[PDB]
RNA sequence: GAUUCACGCAGUGUUAACGUGCAAAUUACUUGUCAUAUUUGAGUAUAGGGGCGAAAGACUCAUCGAACUAUCUAGUAGCUGG
RNA sequence: UGAAACUGUCCUUAGUGCAGAUCUUGGUGGUAGUAGCAAAUACUAAGAAGAGGAAAAAAACAUCUUAGAACUGAAGAGGAGAAAGGUUCCUAAACAACAUUACUUGGAUUAGGGUGAAUCGAUCCUAAAUUACAGAUGGAAAUCCUUAAGAAAAGGAUUGAAAGGGAAUAAGAUUAAUAGUUCUUAAUCAAGAGAAAUGGUAACAUAUCAUGAACUUUAAAAUGGAGUGUGAAAAUCUACGGAAGAGUUCUCUUUUCUUCUUAACAAAAGUAAAUUCCACUGAAAUGAAUCAAUCAGAGAAGUGGAAUUUAUUGGCUUUGUAAGAAAUUCAAUGAAUUGUGGUAUUUUUGCAGUCUUCAUAAAAAUUAAAGGGAAUCUUUUGCUCGUACUAAUAACCGCAACAGGUCUCCAAGAAGCAAAAUCUUUAGUUAAAUAGAAUAACGCAGGUAAGGGAAGUCGGCAACAUAGCUCUGUAAGUUAGCAAGAAAGAGUAGCUCUGGUGAUUAUCGAAUCAGAACUUUAAAGGUUAGGGG
RNA sequence: GUCAUCUAAUUAGUGACGCGCAUGAAUGGAUCACCGUGAUUCCCACUGUCCCUAUCUGCAAUCUAGUGAAACCACAGUCAA
RNA sequence: CUGUUGCUUAUAGACGAUGGCAUCAGAAAUCGGUGUUGUAAGCUUUAGAGUUUCUUAAUCAAUACUCUCGGGUAUUGAAUG
């Protein structure tokens, strides 16, 4: 709902070339499911 | 109203003619004035009250 | 309640359109009209209305026979 | 582009609402050429246009309640809000004792086991309210069937 | 022409909000009332020293201890302003 | 600068000199880029269209589709009408102006399109009331009279209701928009055309039948309200058997959800409830019956009959219409299914008696019957007018897209005494006078608080507190009806059980009441919900 | 007003007294049971009314982009005598 | 030199201002310390008032036992790395 939103989120966000125009990018910030979030730091996928 | 005499709803259908604006050619003639219709009116702004 | 809520029932004609003289002066109860006295034959004018009898008199229509009568 | 008038014929087609209206999203071009009913008939049988299923409401919670409530678990003094008339009306428990007594007052009559006097006395006795409920009806009668025999 | 709740309705209190307002009288809670002396639509009748009034000089188109509109009328002013 | 009339002197004449009149009319400042653009819970992501999300976060981005999350909560922010509005209806192009930002949106601009009736209404009748010729009155305008005054009208003239009365139509489909109005199928109505009957004891009955004038009478149209009982239909709920589709599924769930329908008009296999009459018989030892009543020798109860009512024929199931329609699936136009019940709740529509009035709760058009006895199936046509749309937190009235006002119809689940509060399904909408960041004072709306408890104050103003149901208990006073829910006290949850209240003749069914072990965070209190003396 | 009573304390309330400025009998006198969004006083309970203020939330106010009025205004705007 | 700007910056704050760091900067996880609440979800877990079906084994059952001083939260204006 609107009133609440999970305490800790883990994404994974990835700088893509646009398909349009070659100079510039663009961020895609997707959504990874876990079932704890112990132990999990900031991993380059 | 849904309901209406005969001779109403005429008056009613020339209330809706008269609501028209200059014709182009008519805006063209030489020495013309008459580029607005002032005596229009629109439904929700200003009631023909009949 | 006397301005603006009393206002909200008001959808009950009192005049409608006359016959001889074609204004909503006809009153539906009193079945006659304010303007031009209907029923009665004679056109309704007063003395003190100096101006209703230039606003609808001889001369303010088309004078369709009167036209071709006083030229003649 | 404003499919809005699409949504509304294909509502109208499908008997539905505006609301169960699915107009499919990888086929805008194709839908807004339809502009008429005749065209939206024919993309509903080629399912770009879908009538959505009603959504599920489902009586499992309270079926399980009222079992409950047959056996007892929920009608406690706590859980009652209307007076005892309310809940059960005196005037109708009275109407169905009536019936169930004349009933069986009838009933033996017929039969043969009473009479039209002895019937008679027992009307105005039930009607008196003296006889809580069948039973204790049935036992006054063979007691009093017991001393007319002696 | 008993007691209460509800759809509704009124306007007891906050002398709350607002008070160049949502509104030329409304909003929120509280209170009262909520079918027979009840509530309500349409038609109809009653008009100015007249009407209508369970009576407040109340209501009679935001106008009432005498409506609105036009004529007498550029009413008169020993009073005020220029 | 401006581009066509003007000036000096003398007499004459006057609408002849402005800083004020809260002066009149027109224009314009400071305030001032200030006060504001804060009721109606709320928006987010991807994509499309567009000049119109850019960027050192310029943190916000109108319309449309999909997904998420939501609100109105079925006495609605739903589907339709009367009044009022009058083209606001539908579509396309286009956004200068208007909807307190913007808008590709619009009830806004431009151009087209759109309202189909023998059966719905107006038209017909009359109610309160209204208005004529003649007559009466008046100086006059005009007023009175509405059948009384009349050489007028068998009897009394005109108007007066889109909620009163009233000949006759439905289902499915269709349009961008109209549909008891169009199309298919199936009906109904009115006006026309081609010495005079039987049956039953009786109440009464017979696909037209089976003559029935003047005149008269009766009935219908046509009659308050309350409350109780009940017949039938529909909705909801539920029992048995399923057919098709959908949801959940690593934890279970023979599971949870949807569809399984049917018109006007007629038919008569089967079968109801209530009331009133008819025949036989004659009631006392008085009986018959209702929830209540109420009834009987001017004749009860019983048995056998007749009639009427029950949303069209004849009430319900059933049948024709009619499955060929429509709904749910499947295949790529063609294929499948469409049982039977309930001593349950609500709504609707009837019926039967009861209560109440110093209240008795319309008329006519129009129709039928009677008394009387004067006279001797097919087919044609059905004209005039309204019909679009809103009916309101944006189409009506309030200067407006104004939190004000405005008469109605249909009405699901939970829970509950309850159409209450609260949540949800069908339908509607996410926009409705702009947002983003920061999270000062003073505010408006909603709150809590140690110890004390009205010492505050004109005054317990405001707020707090009591609050449902069951059981016990209840004073003074009194018009003897009340006070009284007086006051006051106890109980209440969950789970597992036990017992009482019936129908059919062992099977079936209803929510209601009482009681007992055990457990815990010890139970009306989420919401609704008396402070008392 | 005087006497009681209510309170620690009573221009208040209630019960009495009555030569009553100027009460009094259908201008109705006396009397109150039920009733009252009527006026007044006292008890119980409860509490931010108060001792005496603390603190929480929403909408504003603050700043910004767009948009954007009004009342008022002789000229104006530091004091003492 | 100074100001803007960044840390959606703090010992500051309505806005300005003020204070600190600015590549040995900063930010974020995870992680240990420190707090709050009260013992998570599962099961072939042992107590369970009773009940049902088999024929005496299932099954249903408020609560309750072991795993479990568990699980969850913890700077957002907390302290380390």
């Amino acid at each position: 709902g609107i009133r609440s939103v999970a305490d800790r989120i883990r994404v994974r966000m990835a700088r893509l070339p646009i398909e349009g125009e070659e100079g510039k990018f663009y961020t895609l910030v997707s959504y990874v499911p876990v079932a704890s979030f112990k132990g999990l730091v900031t991993k380059t996928v | 109203t849904g309901h209406k005499g005969f001779s109403y709803k005429l008056k009613l259908g020339k209330k809706i003619h008269q609501n028209r604006g200059v014709p182009q050619w008519f805006r063209m003639k030489t020495g013309n004035t008459i580029n607005y219709n002032f005596k229009r009116r629109h439904w929700n702004r200003r009631k023909m009250g009949m | 309640t006397k301005g603006t809520s009393c206002r909200g029932t008001r959808h009950n004609k009192t005049h409608i359109l006359c016959k001889r003289c074609g204004k909503r002066s006809w009153h539906l109860q009193k079945q006659r009209c304010a303007s031009c006295g209907y029923p009665d034959a004679k056109m309704r004018q007063y003395a003190w209305g100096y101006k209703a009898l230039r606003r609808r008199t001889q001369g303010t229509g088309r004078m369709r026979h009167l036209k071709i009568a006083l030229k003649r | 582009v404003s499919l809005k008038l699409q949504k509304r014929l294909a509502a109208s087609v499908l008997k539905c609402g505006n609301r169960k209206v699915w107009l499919d999203p990888n086929e805008t071009p194709e839908i807004s050429l339809a502009n008429s009913r005749k065209a939206i008939r024919k993309l509903i049988k080629d399912r770009l246009i879908i009538k959505k299923p009603a959504a599920m409401h489902s009586r499992a919670r309270v079926v399980e309640r009222k079992q409950a409530k047959i056996l007892g678990r929920h009608t406690g003094h706590g859980k009652r809000k209307g007076t005892k008339n309310a809940r059960t009306p005196q005037k109708t428990l009275w109407i169905i004792r009536m019936r169930v007594l004349r009933r069986l007052l009838l009933k033996y009559r017929t039969t043969g086991k009473i009479d039209k006097h002895m019937y008679h006395d027992f009307y105005l006795k039930v009607k008196g309210n003296q006889y809580k409920n069948k039973k204790a009806l049935m036992e006054s009668i063979f007691k009093a069937l017991e001393e007319k025999k002696l």
